RNA sequence: GGCCAGCAUCAGUUUUGGUGGCAGGAUAAAUCCAUAGGAAUGUAGCUUGCCUCGGUAAGUAUUAUAGCCUGUG
RNA sequence: AGAACUGGCGAUGCGGGAUGAACCGAACGUAGAGUUAAGGUGCCGGAAUACACGCUCAUCAGACACCACAAAAGGUGUUAGUUCAUCUAGACAGCCGGACGGUGGCCAUGGAAGUCGGAAUCCGCUAAGGAGUGUGUAACAACUCACCGGCCGAAUGAACUA
RNA sequence: GCAGUCAAGCGUUCAUAGCGACAUUGCUUUUUGAUUCUUCGAUGUCGGCUCUUCCUAUCAUACCGAAGCAGAAUUCGGUAA
RNA sequence: UUUGCUCCACACAAUAUAGAUGGAUACGAAUAAGGCGUCCUUGUGGCGUCGCUGAACCAUAGCAGGCUAGCAACGGUGCACUUGGCGGAAAGGCCUUGGGUGCUUGCUGGCGAAUUGCAAUGUCAUUUUGCGUGGGGAUAAAUCAUUUGUAUACGACUUAGA
């Protein structure tokens, strides 16, 4: 309904996402996904971290230039998991893919904007508890990514200056709220109330 | 096979000159239609007495209704199975409210935890006990405890939409 | 200097919860659980709202804050009484969850004259509300 | 088989108050505050009348269950060691060679040194955690205790002093020198 | 006259809804009503012992100041 | 590698089994509409991140016949069962007390005392104790267990099945 | 060719430190067979030299567990190419 | 540079569109827990309340939205200016000040619309580029050729030369 749409990826199970963003994608929705870094993988985290190495143990024989890629960057796994989704070899793939931004951490175009989840992709929704988990920060990290810290430094002031800018909002959302009490014992009031509203 | 009814199905041992009004044999079959209500009558009766479909008859078969199908009930149900090495008779507990409920809950729970399907599974008997504290298995004697509640923590909604926009709760 | 231990208030799935269908037949209309049969199905009974009595899957059903006395394995007369002199229907009417339903029933069954009300009515309380809070 | 409930009894003495938010426990006593957090386990605390406090898993399997009582127990550790403490007493044990262990410090940290074990040129560090308070106990010999209010730091410091001390490429039934935990007790005694 | 369409009434094929009257079964089983008999995950009442409000625990007691089960109609 | 009956491929496209002569489904003029087969319905990909009961967590998980492999043997992993036992006249586990006398039982042995062996499996005191479950000595001794008790108080043990 | 399972025995005593009969289950395709599907309008047919890479069923080196590991030496085994 | 280059505004032309058709509407964390409000003894505190989806919120009436007259209130909103601040992860945005000006459907009137003929996206968006009219601004390099040998098969590289 929008014409973006911004996923907050933490806690969204990459696979389940992937296919999210993917159909989203392929119906021609644009999608940004920040948060990478805060992913979630079903399974162990030795369990995932020994995936990734067999994944990175395959490699062109006659030159490792030519082969698989293997992108550390947790936005760069979540595009791999959604690029294997998506007909990517296609000019209706590319179109697709050019319609999606993944990014580690929110950056400042969208640490202003609105982020959505999405609800059949979410971990606590999803995974029975007491299940074992991945975050995606970590599995980087311990397979090349360089800027885990950065990122975390980055969030950490992003979320001082959102928290700032949400303790403006809830003190004018008290005084609309506050503003909407009185008056609603008006006779306009208890028309739209009897409308429904 | 499918959600079950219970059939009495009553058969005959067709008769001759020799045998006038032969022995009514009587059965509840478990089935979830009359054709193959009667088929496991034949496969049981087959099992039990010299007859065959071709060398006998159906006299009657009759639904046979919960009589009391809003009470819940503690069923023993005895069951025999063949395994992928043997066969086995086995007994269990299922609380219910019909003998059709029991049923289908057992054929699920036989293919759940011994991957015995239908063709597998003989209903040696299918009994409600009457009184408590002759319910032996602890599974549904947890359920019979005075004032029995429990919460449902970690309630997963489903969403109608793709996206949502308030990062949603489990309490319940 | 005393312990303080978060209660984390559950709705208990109990003989005389009151629950609201969701989904099937009834979707929408509230029962009484008369009694648990498993960990995920309950024994119930609909009387007022004429729900039959059933056994349904907890998963069909999503649990009120609405509790009354009511005995196990209750009959439909006795929970029909005992759901008439605990006074439920009222108590859930009251209650914001119901109203958020009716609102959205009546929001559902709104005309299309009334909602060009609704956008005069709106915009006369706006005019309202924005100079209290402009004054404010 | 999912028992419906399963739960546990956690007493509280008097000059203890147990702070239980989501599953971040604050035991405060006698000695100070100990603090865990338990948010791996999926349990619910209750306080029942201010003495009591009962943990409860509901539709718990086998391993649920038994993470319960493993959740009673490291509670019961928190207030045990905030009301008598604990204290492990180790041994060191030389057949020849003397074990010298002293406490030094290197950039202020409180290393315990071992030299001389079992000859060895090498000289051994083992940090000594906070809240672990380390006495060479005079009336016995080369007895070292380590004190404090958690077990978990007490023990995994005495069982690092111990696994330092291991014996390489020797028979250790018959080299068994070590420093070895030969007591596990609480500070406070006959409590 | 030609090209592209819209609507209505039909025809052939078909897809998807709303609603009405009947038949059968244990002339559904139930619920419900009446009646009789029971016990418990034992309601009222009573007794015994506790004590922080005032409740509790153990007995007894089969409907009472809750109910339920079974059979029959 | 060679026979029997049938059906196929060859000689045959089409939907499915990713892929493939033979498998599944179905055999084919050119089109339109509807319904299906086998196979599928997270995304690639048309089609329910459908509904329901359970099972499984794999530091090599598993994931649809032909078919592209795995076995014997094992596991207080976990689940469900079978059978036999113990148990408020007090069970299992745990801690503690006793664990004797005839008697160095008979035979041998260089020595052999419950314990390198063969044979006999007794009796008394008994709440209970094997002519001995193990460690130990050259033999002793000395510890230890069967066995019975003290404490606790409601369930518990064994062998099997899959 | 390599590896298991059982455990009568060897190991002064002691089945399983290290071995292990009578049996029995497998794996591998660096043996040799068996077959004749591809190639007879032609895939250059031994070995060595050179050079790269791969496997692990590990000889050494790293860290370890076990021993009939006192030390030394050695043996069995684990993660390991 | 046969009057070049660039920036702003305006007009006219082309040029296409991975696809506007009211608004991408900003805490963070947890989920066996939270949000909000309030109170105090400011906490892992007390009390109240909410969720059970955004089915929301905001916006939304007027020739695709004309021209006018009032009432009420000093609100809302567009615009060009203007004040100060904050924002570097890709900041390129967020907030804020004062005056001006337009609209206001908060309320009450007056006039207009037709014939696009019973529908036909019935053209209202933004992407580049070019040209013309005004106004502001700037007034170089690179390559070849020669040369060097820290380079070199040739290219390339590294040097020098008013
Ligand atoms: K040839
Ligand atoms: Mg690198
Ligand atoms: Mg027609
Ligand atoms: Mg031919
Ligand atoms: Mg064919
Ligand atoms: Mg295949
Ligand atoms: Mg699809
Ligand atoms: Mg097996
Ligand atoms: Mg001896
Ligand atoms: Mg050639
Ligand atoms: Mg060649
Ligand atoms: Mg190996
Ligand atoms: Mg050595």
């Amino acid at each position: 309904v929008e014409p973006v749409v911004v996923i907050d990826g933490k806690g969204h199970l990459v696979g389940r996402l992937a296919s999210v963003v993917a159909k989203q994608l392929l119906n021609g929705q644009k999608i940004v996904v920040v948060r990478a870094e805060e992913l979630n993988i079903s399974g162990e985290f030795f369990r995932n971290k020994l995936k990734y190495h067999d994944f990175l143990r395959k490699a062109t024989a006659f030159n490792k230039t030519r082969g698989p890629f293997h992108f550390r960057a947790p936005s760069r796994i979540f595009y791999k998991a959604l690029r294997g989704m998506v007909s990517h070899k296609t000019a209706r793939g590319k179109a697709a893919l050019e319609r999606l931004k993944v990014f580690e951490g929110i950056p400042p175009p969208y640490d202003k904007k609105k982020r959505v989840v999405v609800p059949q992709a979410l971990r606590v929704l999803r995974l029975k508890p007491g299940r074992k988990y991945t975050t995606l920060g970590k599995l980087s990290t311990s397979v090349g990514w360089k800027y885990e810290d950065v990122v975390a430094k980055l969030e950490a002031k992003r979320k001082v200056s959102s928290a700032e800018y949400y303790a403006k909002k809830r003190a004018f959302t008290k005084k609309v709220a506050s503003a909407n009490a009185t008056a609603a014992e008006s006779d306009v009031a208890k028309q739209l109330a009897a409308l429904g509203y | 096979m499918a959600h079950f009814k219970e059939y009495q199905v009553i058969g005959r041992r067709l008769p001759t000159e020799s045998v006038p009004e032969p022995k009514l044999f009587r059965m509840r079959i478990f089935a979830s239609n009359e054709v193959i209500a009667k088929s496991r009558y034949w496969y049981f009766l087959q099992k039990l007495h010299k007859v065959k479909k071709a060398s006998g008859e159906i006299v009657s078969i009759n639904q046979i209704n919960e009589a009391h199908p809003t009470k819940v009930k503690n069923f023993g149900v005895w069951v025999r199975y063949d395994s992928r090495s043997g066969t086995h008779n086995m007994y269990k507990e299922i609380r219910d409210v019909s003998r059709v409920a029991a049923v289908e809950t057992l054929y699920q729970d036989m293919a759940a935890r011994h991957r015995a399907r239908f063709r597998s599974i003989h209903i040696l008997k299918v009994a409600e006990i009457e009184k408590t504290a002759d319910v032996k298995r602890q599974y549904v004697k947890q359920f019979l405890t005075k004032d029995l509640k429990f919460p449902l923590p970690h309630r997963v909604q489903k969403s109608t939409k793709t996206f949502s926009y308030k990062r949603p709760s489990t309490f319940y | 200097t005393d312990s303080i231990v978060k209660a984390s208030n559950w709705r208990l799935v109990e003989v005389g919860r009151v629950v609201l269908i969701k989904k099937g037949q009834s979707a929408g209309k509230l029962a009484a659980i008369v009694e648990i049969i498993d960990q995920k199905k309950v024994l119930i009974d609909g009387p007022k709202a004429g729900v039959p009595r059933q056994a349904i899957n907890l998963g069909q059903v999503v649990l009120t804050p609405l509790t009354f006395a009511l005995p196990r394995g209750a009959r439909t007369a006795t929970v029909s009484k005992k759901w008439a002199a605990a006074a439920v229907c009222e108590k859930w009417a009251a209650s914001s969850w119901a109203k958020k339903i009716a609102q959205r029933e009546r929001r559902a069954a709104l005309t299309d004259f009334e909602r060009f009300q609704v956008m005069v009515l709106r915009k006369q309380k706006r005019y309202t509300v924005k100079k209290a809070l402009a004054k404010a | 088989m999912k028992y419906i409930q399963t739960e546990q009894q956690i007493e509280v003495p008097e000059g203890v108050t147990v702070s239980i938010k989501s599953r971040i426990v604050k035991v405060v006593g006698p000695r100070g505050t100990l603090t865990k957090n338990l948010k791996h386990i999926d349990v619910t605390f209750t306080k029942v009348n201010n003495q009591l406090i009962k943990v409860a898993v509901h539709n718990g399997g086998r391993k649920h269950v038994a993470a319960l009582r493993t959740v009673k127990s490291l509670v019961d550790n928190m207030i045990t060691g905030v009301t008598k403490g604990y204290k492990y007493k180790m041994r060191y044990v030389y057949a020849h060679f003397p074990i010298n262990v002293n406490i030094v410090e290197k950039d202020g940290a409180k290393f315990i040194e071992v030299r001389n074990f079992l000859g060895d040129k090498k000289i051994r560090n083992v940090p000594v955690r906070d809240g672990v308070t380390i006495e060479f106990s005079t009336n016995v010999k080369d007895e070292i205790v380590l004190s404090g209010n958690s077990v978990e730091d007490v023990s995994q410091n005495a069982a690092d002093l111990q696994q330092i001390c291991r014996v390489r490429n020797k028979d250790i039934r018959k080299f068994l020198d070590g420093i070895y935990v030969s007591h596990k007790g609480f500070i406070t005694e006959d409590l």
